[PDB]
């Protein structure tokens, strides 16, 4: 199979470098041109870098030209590419993309058929912190028709990914695990819903089970009624 | 830079019926475009290049047409599993200069179902830590238009909230929000009623959900 394979992303601090690579197989590397493109959290794509086949051009958006460098080496099979000044905008995940086939150094386009599946840079001066969970306790402000609803905040951590399941998977109905926003601390935050029948408070438990694998956390926050 | 404008950045469809995606160019392209879909966490996967020609494996109900600055996409009979985000791209000019559109979602119609809102005041844990958070969640809506307004002691909040919104369920296909408003430890013990009030086209009037600070 045609197979393009990134990596090298990661955490960099705020004008730090990284450098990141891409290798092919399944296909005549050396007669394609390639592309990155990235894409920031939420947002579209951004085509970054062109690089001819032959390494004979090389060009740059205008928002990464000076700071980011592409190179590629046709023996090895891979492509490079190079970002310095790393900036919090920046922060993306980075594809590289197959461009035109140029056999013989005729070129035609078709396409970008074959990507890669991404490697993610985060750039932040933030460092490795597990999660401080907190509950989200049911209330008659949180209990409307027959229905509580409970929660988990799970704030202040970095990196990503956090992983909340409720008592210990036993309860997955009506579960709303939020996607993680990022504080102008530089720390993400999610919390995780769950709405329950009232009159199961006073009788059922209701524990969130947060998983940080990148730090060492692993919380169970018991939720009471408040 | 050519601009590429993809208008409307939201359609609700549903499987079977004929579906269309409009793309625009600041300056004429030619054919030298190509329409991309992704899903979430997933590359971006070629459907058309060239403006009308399907890529390598791309079923028939795909289609691309147009010209020059204006160009369409059309699914003959939408599918399940044709609900993405789709991205036109121009590569006219040879210096490449490539850019992408900013975007065209497809998601799945229901019936208008309204929020059921819920506050939840910060934790004496939280609260010994020096930092306050209240979250108000509005569960069970669509479609995903839906406005939360933050008041402190009757007054009007701005850009000490954050919003976060699930994709569509796997089952009934409505969204859930959580807004959290982060707060000092101090101008929290400075203030007593908060409440977040929710506007949303399921709803005759607004819905507030209030509570004084020590309950």
């Amino acid at each position: 199979e045609v197979q393009l394979v990134e990596s090298g992303g990661g955490l960099v601090k705020p004008g730090g470098s990284l450098r990141l690579s891409c290798v092919a197989s399944g296909f005549s590397f050396s007669i394609y041109s390639m592309n990155w493109v990235r894409q920031a959290p939420g947002k579209g794509l951004e085509w970054v870098s062109y690089i001819s086949s032959s390494s004979s051009y090389k060009y740059y958006a205008d928002s990464v030209k000076g700071r980011f460098s592409v190179s590629r080496d046709n023996a090895k099979n891979s492509l490079y590419l190079q970002l310095n000044g790393l900036r919090a905008e920046d922060t993306a995940v980075y594809y590289c993309a197959r461009d035109g086939y140029c056999p013989k150094g005729v070129c035609t386009y078709y396409g970008m058929d074959v990507w890669g599946q991404g490697t993610t840079v985060t750039v932040s001066a933030a460092s490795t912190k597990g999660p401080s969970v907190f509950p989200l306790a049911p209330s008659s402000k949180s209990t409307s028709g027959g229905t509580a609803a409970l929660g988990c905040l799970v704030k202040d951590y970095f990196p990503e990914p956090v992983t909340v399941s409720w008592n210990s998977g036993a309860l997955t109905s009506g579960v709303h695990t939020f996607p993680a926003v990022l504080q102008s601390s530089g720390l993400y935050s999610l919390s995780s819903v769950v709405t329950v029948p009232s009159s199961s408070l006073g009788t059922q438990t209701y524990i969130c089970n947060v998983n940080h694998k990148p730090s060492n956390t692993k919380v169970d926050k018991k939720v009471e009624p408040k | 830079e050519i601009v590429m404008t993809q208008s409307p950045a939201t359609l609700s469809v549903s499987p079977g019926e004929r579906v269309t995606l409009s793309c625009r160019a600041s300056q004429s392209v030619r054919s030298r475009l190509a329409w991309f879909q992704q899903k979430p966490g997933q590359a971006p996967r070629l459907l058309i290049y060239d403006a009308s020609i399907r890529a390598t494996g791309i079923p028939a109900r795909f289609s691309g047409s147009g010209s020059g600055t204006e160009f369409t996409l059309i699914i003959s009979s939408l599918q399940s599993e044709d609900f993405a985000v789709y991205y036109c791209q121009q590569y006219d000019n040879w210096p490449p200069a490539y850019t992408f559109g900013q975007g065209t979602k497809l998601e799945i119609k229901r019936t208008v179902a309204a929020p059921s809102v819920f506050i939840f005041p910060p934790s004496d844990e939280q609260l010994k830590s020096g930092t306050a958070s209240v979250v108000c969640l509005l569960n069970n809506f669509y479609p995903r238009e839906a406005k939360v307004q933050w008041k402190v002691d009757n007054a009007l909040q701005s850009g000490n909230s954050q919003e976060s919104v699930t994709e569509q369920d796997s089952k009934d296909s409505t969204y859930s929000l959580s807004s959290t408003l982060t707060l000092s430890k101090a101008d929290y013990e400075k203030h007593k009623v908060y409440a977040c009030e929710v506007t949303h086209q399921g709803l005759s009037s607004p819905v507030t959900k209030s509570f004084n600070r020590g309950e």
